[PDB]
């Protein structure tokens, strides 16, 4: 407890050394970028210890080291809580922040504010394990509120973009309606009960919990952008390519997830709120793949991609496997922050097009980045035995055989489909077919930092699933006996969904002339949500004010 | 060629 | 008008530059030295502000004597009703 | 630069 | 549709500033005129290590050991699992086994 | 097929009828807004091209705009009135009847 | 350190190591590459700051208030009896806000030390809680911002009242 | 107090007998020099408050206002000093007298035992301010534009003054001292309604309320940045630090006498918030964000549970620092392109990279970001208000998503962008004006350090 | 405002983007590019323009109907991605002119240079000035066109902020 404490906190000592060090601390403007990078590895590292102590006894620490303020009988303290879920997220998380610094070091290279912007990302980094190990509400929202800011100071990095700056003050509006269930729980907590911290929380176990529940899926329904305050995680692509990596994996868009597992001794209880926030993920993993499958930028189709498997863990937490949702944070952020280096490969080649209309035929042009999208894809869509079908398989197999709403369990299952749809359509319009870029080729992806980044990732993309699936320890009894048609279910609707996708894209093909579709409108719209919520909310508002 | 990039006095 | 174009150096203070460096160091001073670095010192050192540190003392000494002896940590009643006279 | 830029031609590769 | 006449002329003229100032903006060979192997990835990161590792430990431990732990339930552990047939080391009791399992 | 033109989305300018039936006082028009628009640029350049100008370009304009904003009601605080009143008085006889659940509140 | 019977703790029992695998146990070994490298030259730093001050031996105690009488002894409207009354009863209200603080803290700390057995290990712990929660509750809740120990009183003759009224209906 | 009084009078000798040249030099730094000595107020006890004499005491409510107080006269001469350079010499020093003067009332102020010799202070403050703002504000329109002077004065000072007449005869002495022990209950009576809107309205006025805010936006435009300083930090806390006093002797009539201004209070935070979001002047914006942010004071005062008034302490000192700063923001902007126009000058952050980010700071402590100061006297004030009513955290959160609109609208629209493409004149921020900036906010984020110290008596 | 020849022309190169959207693959696009071309080569010699106009203005509604919801945008175009990327790094010229010394002094041929532009500026402006005066007509400018140097030696008038305009990239 001496060694596992001690190196648990210098892990997160160890990330705000390069923010202290801004204050001319033998600065070396040079190579700030690195000198970040390293930090971030060297963080990693001494995470891994307590991990493995973890891993060996289940050992797992409360450090309330400060106390900060006692307000009458509420005592405040800087308490960290190391415990299963901040032990294997905090390794993953430094694991991928350490790739998406590396891909930064070269994708930003031409930012003459580049020292600001890794300044930006390590800020964002730390505020997101201010939430991760906190143990107390309030300093769980302290981390909250964190990544929040940096998130509108990342977003709107190009500042003299107009567009920018709409997306990230839509980022900040879509939060903070979320953060009104955030303190309706801390208020129902403190008044309730007589704390924020989630020991006492969980030890009076209150079962008239609906109030602080829905409160905090409320909460979670904004962070983790889920249907109705969902728009603003698509905008957030605004931001330059690596902060949609971090922001869509190993940051802001899990908090909303994570704050959902970290009450599940409440949520166990409550069959009322498994029923909302399974409908309420359902209807969102289904929707925001259904509008993938019609957009045109890559960075959209990616976007949309994270809601739909942010949707996918709030059915995990709603059919009470929250350990399942878990799961899949860890390995989601794998695949996915590859696939967004992997377009920004494709993005900086191309001169800065995101239209994969643009794309084509970069299938040889670009070996590398070309396997990691297969293999980022294939993650994402449950391949067997890549990182992604640890998680995808199981929750698929976990909601089959549940006391479930049915309707919810379809969409469940449709939304595995459309997976395997935009993915496709990815790989068909960005790598295969002829060139349809412009004619002067500066397509070269022989950079070291670019290379070795990614190639970290899609180890991780590999072995990362089985690893952590063999290592972690059971808290449930997995159910493993149910019919073939059931067991299999995960990967026929994955493999009708590539077959259902080439015949789509084919048919792009052939001397025919298209005919606009309701349908087609509708997702290319998304929905036409943002169209009427983005323009008939704000003109309600400001137009009310005025008079 | 490298090209002189204006900017603001960041001196004081 | 500027101060820039007859001051290159100057700090905003004065137009003549002796006076305008002297009331930079004295902002300075006794802004940053001494009132923020020496009063947050001070005010890190209070000597038990609000005797909130002699309250844990002194209730680690009566939860230890009321344990020790069966009486309850604490009663509802803060005044003994044996002093208190009811009306009617 | 040590990859050369093209002009309607696949690029070099390493 | 095309230029008139006089717009193609002041459209030259304009040219040759335009091209006349962006060459202006290239820098002189003197300009900026400034004012007064496994061993070096080694030292680099063993310095490295020693700085941000060793003396943040140092100070973290004498911080937790001296300081924090001093204080009731500052660090609380969870207390280990023990399974049967355990020895606990405290008391070097014997944690009986279980049960003879069914055959199965 | 037809475009319905709304508050908030306006018709556009290809399918408006207006933009194929120009007459000659339609162009006149035209004209005297191509003048306006075109004197007020050359007052503004003057003054944006000088070399000696150092400031602000007042803008009238612009000072019209902010002096003209420079220079429903009861019925939601009635409406919120009776939302609280109604509440708190609900919650106030269900803790003198104890039918209100306080048993860790000690905080407020 | 602190008291062990202010803030209990039960005894410690840890599992003696019982490997059943050859490879090395990569824990044990950086548990000696921490002590050696951590633990002991912290120690040293330590016992040579407390070599120095063992040579500078001085003494803080702890104060110690006399009791003087409550507000139900003082003549109404005497002010110089009221006040010293009064001051004891917010020196007695902050001692039970700590009170109830070292009552949480036990509760807290049973809840994370007992892992997933502390619903059914740490019930005496709840009931503490749950009884001198009630208890403070009873003292000083709803007595407002402008509390008093006057005002206290009146909230105890209050609940006096009804408990006497309660024993003749029953 | 004389050891606080004494030495903020020797500043008026001191500004008048200075070399002309050091009159700013001189009175900056031994104005910064008294507020040092101003924390050894923090000598504050558990149980008793620090009586000093027969006439002064302090406890934790007024010591942190105390504090703020004589930490801002060095900063409101700090601001001063540049759009003042061009006066003559012996109207410098008539200015930094009203400064100094008014200083002196409002240390007395915060420290007055009696609640008459409260009034007279509380009143005396306005001598200093209006001569302030009309002698040296912008234009030629009256901030006392005389239907408010007669609204205050008859439905606010006048009837405050009759009610604490009227109160020290019942009681037979109005220490406030001695109310804590001879208070007695208000029964329900048509006269006793009277007593207590008496009691309230002046203090409403000066927060102020809801629909008696009007005055507020319209003082701001016109004064001088020191003005808008004191004005926004102090003064408006005058009205808030008398009712945490006064609602001593009200109980238990506030029980229901509160609705109206808490109705008022709770649905005009949302109206005010809104309006920021249409306001093209940025003095106006800052000004009815002091409406919106003073409307949770009043109801924390109003529902007075000891969370509550803990809540209040720490919104009054929060917003004091943080609306302050944002004058002065504003000003340095005012003193390059002169005018108050929010849309006249955009893209800043290319031109004055170090002053966007104490945009950036002050927008963030406004908005209410954890763990400042700022939040956490905000969110004591929503705990309470959920017990208070469940239902009011709608309203609560509501206004927190519009204020986290207006902050960053009001940081994107003058600092992001593109910048304007005639204004040439936007030279590099003086050190006189960072030092400025750095000042508000350091110890605002250190406050979040030791945040007990600014929590008041109930702590 | 735009004569007929105009708005046709704009509905050619604005059809043929969005049949470029549709069709994606160049020989399809190539396919009904010309397709569409013939539509146009249909009616390019009719003469009654009553006629002409009418087929416009159906075509303007076929547009509409056949137009592309998420029609491809050149990344630096309005709407496009790159728009404005880089407008928080174009800083006006004159900022150049509040640099301390320290910072001149790093650079000596550049502000040497730029002391040559301020000096032509300065010796220009009266110049532009009167010929702006004297060629314009009585009741101010009818349009925002503006005129050549007319002698050798003169500058065309208004010509600072367009020749020194931040460049594109500029950092
Ligand atoms: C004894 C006590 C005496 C008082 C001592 C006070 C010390 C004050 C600091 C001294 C600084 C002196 C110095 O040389 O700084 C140079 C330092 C570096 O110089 P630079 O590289 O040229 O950048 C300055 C530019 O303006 C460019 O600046 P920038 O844009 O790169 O910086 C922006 C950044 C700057 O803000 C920061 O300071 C970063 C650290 C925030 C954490 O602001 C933000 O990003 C806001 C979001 C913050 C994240 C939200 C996290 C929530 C709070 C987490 C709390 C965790 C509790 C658990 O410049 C400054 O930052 C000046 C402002 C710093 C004031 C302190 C603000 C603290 C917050
Ligand atoms: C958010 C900021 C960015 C994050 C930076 C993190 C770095 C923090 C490192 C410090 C860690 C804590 C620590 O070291 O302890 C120091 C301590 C906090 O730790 P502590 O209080 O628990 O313990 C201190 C030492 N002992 C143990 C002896 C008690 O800080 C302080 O208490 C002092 C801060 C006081 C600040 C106020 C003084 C300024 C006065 C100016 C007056 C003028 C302004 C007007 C104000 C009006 C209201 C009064
Ligand atoms: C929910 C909470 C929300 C919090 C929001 C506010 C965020 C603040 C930023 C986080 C700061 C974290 C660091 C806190 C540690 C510093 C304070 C501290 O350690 O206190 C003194 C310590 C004993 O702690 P103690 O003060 O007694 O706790 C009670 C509080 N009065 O005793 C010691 O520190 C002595 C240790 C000696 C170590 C010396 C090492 C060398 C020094 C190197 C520094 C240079
Ligand atoms: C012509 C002016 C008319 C003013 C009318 C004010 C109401 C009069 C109140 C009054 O005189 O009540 C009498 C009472 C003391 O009378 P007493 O005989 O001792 O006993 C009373 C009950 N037994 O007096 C009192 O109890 C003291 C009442 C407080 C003094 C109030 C001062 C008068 C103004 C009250 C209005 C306050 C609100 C301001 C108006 C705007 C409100 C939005
Ligand atoms: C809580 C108390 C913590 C106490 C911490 C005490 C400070 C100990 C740190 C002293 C040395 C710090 O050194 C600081 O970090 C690294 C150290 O290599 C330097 O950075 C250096 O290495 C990196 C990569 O390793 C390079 O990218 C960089 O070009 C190089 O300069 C910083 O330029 C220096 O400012
Ligand atoms: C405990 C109380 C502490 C209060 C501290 C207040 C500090 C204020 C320091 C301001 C000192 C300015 O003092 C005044 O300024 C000028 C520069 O303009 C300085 O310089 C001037 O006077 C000196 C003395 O003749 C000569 O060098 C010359 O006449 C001139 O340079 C001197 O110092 C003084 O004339
Ligand atoms: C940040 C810098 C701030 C500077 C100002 C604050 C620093 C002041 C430090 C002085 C501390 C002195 O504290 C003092 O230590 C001596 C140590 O012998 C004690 O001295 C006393 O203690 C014991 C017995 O009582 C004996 O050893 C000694 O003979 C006796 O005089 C005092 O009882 C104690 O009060």
């Amino acid at each position: 407890m001496n060694m596992f404490s001690s190196l648990s906190l210098v892990t997160l000592l160890l990330l705000t050394m390069p923010i202290m060090m801004m204050s001319f601390n033998t600065y070396k403007p040079s190579n700030y970028p690195l000198y970040v990078k390293t930090a971030i590895s060297y963080a990693f590292i001494t995470s891994m210890i307590p991990t493995m102590m973890f891993i060996h006894s289940g050992q797992e620490l409360i450090i309330s080291n400060w106390h900060w303020l006692t307000i009458q009988t509420l005592k405040l303290s800087l308490s960290f809580k190391m415990d299963y879920f901040s032990m294997m997220f905090i390794p993953v998380a430094l694991f991928v922040t350490w790739s998406i610094m590396e891909f930064s070091m070269w994708y930003m290279y031409s930012d003459p504010n580049i020292n600001k912007f890794f300044k930006y990302l390590l800020l964002f980094l730390i505020t997101m394990l201010i939430l991760v190990t906190a143990n107390n509400l309030f300093q769980l929202f302290i981390g909250w509120e964190g990544v929040g800011i940096m998130s509108f100071l990342l977003i709107g990095w190009w500042y003299g973009r107009a567009d920018a700056n709409t997306a990230a003050l839509q980022a900040i509006l879509y939060n903070r309606i979320g953060d009104i269930g955030f303190i309706l729980a801390m208020a129902w907590f403190l008044t309730n009960l007589n704390t924020w911290d989630l020991q006492q929380i969980f030890m009076l176990n209150p079962s008239d919990s609906n109030m602080p529940l829905i409160g905090l899926a409320l909460a979670a329904t904004g962070k983790s952008a889920q249907f109705g305050l969902h728009p603003w995680l698509p905008s957030a692509m605004e931001g330059p390519t690596p902060v949609s990596a971090l922001l869509h994996s190993s940051t802001m868009v899990v908090a909303g997830i994570f704050l959902l597992i970290r009450f599940y001794p409440l949520t166990e209880n409550n069959k009322y709120i498994q029923s909302i926030t399974l409908c309420l993920g359902a209807i969102t993993t289904l929707f925001t793949a259904m509008c993938a499958l019609t957009q045109n930028d890559i960075k959209k189709i990616i976007a949309f991609s994270t809601s739909s498997q942010l949707g996918l863990m709030m059915v995990t937490i709603g059919i009470n496997q929250p350990y399942l949702a878990f799961l899949h944070i860890c390995t989601h952020a794998f695949f996915k922050a590859m696939l967004f280096m992997c377009s920004g490969s494709i993005i900086h080649s191309l001169n800065d097009e995101q239209d994969i209309r643009k794309m084509g035929g970069l299938f040889k042009a670009m070996p590398f980045t070309t396997t990691a999208l297969i293999v980022g894809s294939l993650a994402l869509t449950g391949m067997p035995f890549l990182t992604g079908f640890y998680s995808k398989d199981l929750i698929i197999e976990a909601a089959n055989t549940s006391y479930t709403n049915a309707w919810a369990l379809l969409m469940t299952l449709i939304a595995t489909s459309f997976t395997a749809i935009y993915s496709t359509r990815i790989i068909f319009f960005a790598l295969l077919g002829q060139p349809r870029f412009p004619t002067l080729v500066n397509i070269n992806e022989n950079n070291p930092l670019l290379i070795n980044s990614i190639k970290r990732l899609l180890i991780g993309s590999l072995f990362a699933g089985y690893i952590i699936s063999n290592n972690i320890p059971p808290t449930t009894i997995p159910q493993m006996t149910m019919p073939y048609y059931l067991k299999t279910t995960a990967l026929i609707v994955t493999i009708l969904g590539f077959i259902l996708a080439l015949e789509i894209s084919n048919m792009t093909k052939n001397l025919k002339y298209h005919y606009p579709s309701n349908a087609f409108k509708f997702s290319t719209l998304l929905g036409y949500f943002p169209t009427i919520m983005h323009r008939l909310a704000p003109y309600m508002n400001l137009s009310m004010s005025q008079k | 060629k490298r090209l002189f990039i204006i900017k603001p006095s960041g001196f004081y | 008008e500027n101060l820039y174009e007859k001051n290159p150096d100057s700090h905003g203070y004065d137009k003549d530059p002796a006076v305008d460096i002297w009331n930079m160091r004295v902002v300075f001073f006794f802004g940053f030295s001494i009132v923020l670095v020496l009063g947050s010192t001070f005010v890190a050192y209070l000597p038990d502000y609000r005797m909130q540190e002699w309250a844990r003392r002194e209730a680690e000494r009566l939860v230890k004597y009321r344990e020790a002896h069966g009486l309850p940590i604490m009663e509802s009643n803060c005044f003994d009703p044996s002093k208190i006279q009811l009306p009617e | 630069a040590h990859i050369e830029p093209r002009y309607r031609q696949f690029p070099q590769l390493t | 549709s095309g230029y008139t006449p006089e717009e193609k002329l002041r459209l030259q003229q304009l040219r040759e500033l335009r091209r006349r100032w962006l060459k202006d903006q290239e820098l002189s060979p003197r300009e900026p005129v400034l004012p007064p192997n496994v061993i070096y990835k080694t030292y680099r990161h063993s310095i490295f290590a020693f700085t941000h590792v060793l003396i943040p430990v140092w100070i973290i431990h004498y911080y937790l050991k001296y300081h924090v732990t001093t204080k009731p339930y500052t660090i609380v552990e969870k207390k280990p699992r023990i399974f049967p047939g355990d020895t606990i080391l405290e008391t070097g009791e014997v944690i009986p086994p279980m049960k003879e399992f069914p055959d199965q | 097929p037809k475009y319905e033109a709304s508050r908030l989305s306006s018709l556009p300018t290809t399918l408006d009828p207006a933009e194929y039936d120009i007459s000659s006082e339609t162009r006149k028009a035209q004209a005297e807004r191509l003048a306006i628009r075109s004197r007020l640029k050359r007052e503004y350049q003057l003054q944006y091209y000088d070399p000696s100008r150092r400031g602000v370009i007042e803008d009238p304009a612009l000072v019209r705009w902010t002096y003209a904003r420079s220079a429903f009601g009861i019925g939601p605080l009635v409406f919120w009135y009776y939302v609280f009143k109604t509440d708190r008085d609900r919650k106030e006889k269900l803790i003198q009847e104890g039918k209100l659940d306080r048993t860790f509140n000690i905080s407020y | 350190s602190w008291d062990k019977d202010v803030y209990p703790e039960p005894p410690r029992r840890t599992p003696a190591p019982s490997p059943q695998t050859s490879l090395p146990n990569p824990i044990t070994y950086l548990t000696k590459a921490f002590d050696l490298l951590v633990d002991r030259p912290v120690t040293l730093v330590r016992e040579f700051i407390e070599r120095q001050h063992a040579k500078n031996k001085y003494y803080y105690y702890h104060r110690e208030f006399r009791r003087v009488p409550d507000i139900t002894e003082c003549q109404e409207k005497d002010v110089l009896c009221m006040f010293e009354a009064e001051m004891q009863w917010r020196r007695d209200y902050k001692v039970d806000q700590e009170i109830v603080n070292i009552i949480q803290e036990r509760l807290k700390a049973c809840q994370q030390r007992e892992g997933e057995s502390h619903r059914q290990n740490c019930a005496k712990e709840l009931e503490q809680f749950t009884q001198v929660v009630k208890a403070y509750q009873d003292r000083y809740h709803d007595l407002g911002a402008h509390y008093s120990a006057r005002k206290c009183l009146a909230k105890q003759k209050q609940r006096m009242l009804a408990e006497r009224k309660a024993a003749k209906e029953a | 107090m004389l050891k606080y009084i004494i030495p903020t009078i020797m500043l008026m000798p001191l500004t008048w007998l200075s070399k002309n040249n050091m009159i700013w030099v001189n009175s900056t730094a031994h104005s910064l020099l008294i507020s040092f000595t101003s924390l050894l107020l923090m000598n504050q006890f558990g149980d008793n408050s620090l009586n000093f004499s027969l006439l002064f005491f302090s406890d934790s409510l007024s010591t942190p206002l105390l504090i703020l107080t004589m930490w801002l006269l060095p900063l409101m001469l700090m601001a001063s000093q540049h759009h003042l350079s061009k006066e003559n010499l012996t109207r410098k020093k008539l200015f930094i007298t009203m400064l100094i003067s008014l200083q002196l009332f409002l240390i007395m102020t915060f420290t007055a035992m009696e609640l008459i010799l409260f009034y007279i202070l509380f009143e005396a403050t306005l001598v200093p301010t209006l001569i302030i703002i009309t002698r040296w504000g912008n234009q030629t329109e009256r901030l006392n534009a005389g239907l408010y002077f007669l609204f205050y004065t008859l439905a606010g000072s006048l009837p405050l003054l009759v009610a604490l007449i009227y109160i020290q005869n019942t009681v037979g002495s109005l220490n406030f001292l001695m109310l804590q022990y001879w208070v007695q209950p208000v029964h329900n009576s048509w006269s006793n309604v009277f007593m207590w809107l008496a009691c309230m309205m002046a203090f409403m006025v000066k927060m102020p309320l809801y629909g008696l805010h009007l005055w507020l936006p319209k003082a701001h435009v016109e004064a001088p940045i020191a003005g808008s300083m004191v004005l926004a930090a102090v003064l408006l806390k005058l009205g808030g630090y008398g009712m945490l006093r006064i609602t001593l002797i009200l109980n238990p009539m506030t029980d229901f006498m509160a609705y109206p201004f808490i109705m008022l209070s709770l649905w005009g935070m949302i109206m005010t918030s809104s309006i920021c979001l249409r306001q093209t002047d940025l003095k106006s914006l800052i000004a009815y964000s002091s409406v919106s942010h003073m409307a949770l004071v009043i109801v924390a005062i109003l529902i007075q549970t000891p969370w509550s008034y803990m809540g209040a302490t720490a919104l009054m000192i929060a917003h004091g620092l943080t609306s302050s700063m944002l004058f002065c923001l504003a000003n340095s902007n005012y003193e390059r392109i002169h005018s108050r126009t929010m849309i006249l000058a955009r893209g800043l952050q290319t031109l004055l990279p170090l002053m966007a980010t104490w945009w950036l700071l002050a927008s963030l402590t406004n908005l209410a970001l954890p763990p400042t100061i700022n939040l956490i006297g905000e969110l004591f004030v929503v705990m309470s208000t959920f017990s208070w009513s469940n239902i009011t955290i709608i309203l609560m959160g509501v206004n927190m998503v519009i204020t986290a609109l207006y902050s960053l609208y009001m940081l994107i629209m003058t600092q992001r962008g593109k910048y304007t493409y005639h204004i040439n004149n936007i030279s590099p921020s003086f050190t006189r004006e960072n030092a400025l900036m750095s000042l508000h906010i350091l110890p605002l984020l250190l406050l979040t350090l030791n945040p007990k110290i600014i929590l008041g008596p109930l702590y | 405002y735009l004569t007929h020849q105009q708005k046709v022309l704009r509905l050619y190169k604005r059809a043929l983007r969005h049949l470029e959207s549709w069709c994606i693959h160049r020989d399809k696009y190539r396919y009904f590019a010309c397709l569409l071309r013939a539509r146009f080569d249909e009616h390019k010699n009719e003469k009654d323009m009553v006629k002409a106009t009418q087929l416009l203005r159906e075509a303007e509604e076929e547009f509409w109907h056949g137009q592309h919801p998420q029609p491809y945008i050149f990344p630096e175009s309005p709407g496009g991605t790159s728009y404005e990327r880089y407008e928080c790094y174009k800083v006006p010229e004159w900022c150049l002119d509040d640099w301390h010394p320290s910072e001149k002094a790093m650079y000596p041929d550049y502000f040497a240079k730029r002391e040559q532009w301020k000096k032509l500026r300065r010796e220009s402006w009266e110049r532009e000035v009167k010929q702006l005066q004297e060629e314009t007509p009585v009741g101010g400018p009818r349009t925002e066109a503006l005129p050549p140097a007319r002698k050798q030696g003169d500058l065309p008038p208004l010509w600072w902020h367009i020749v020194t305009r931040p460049r594109e990239r500029p950092m």
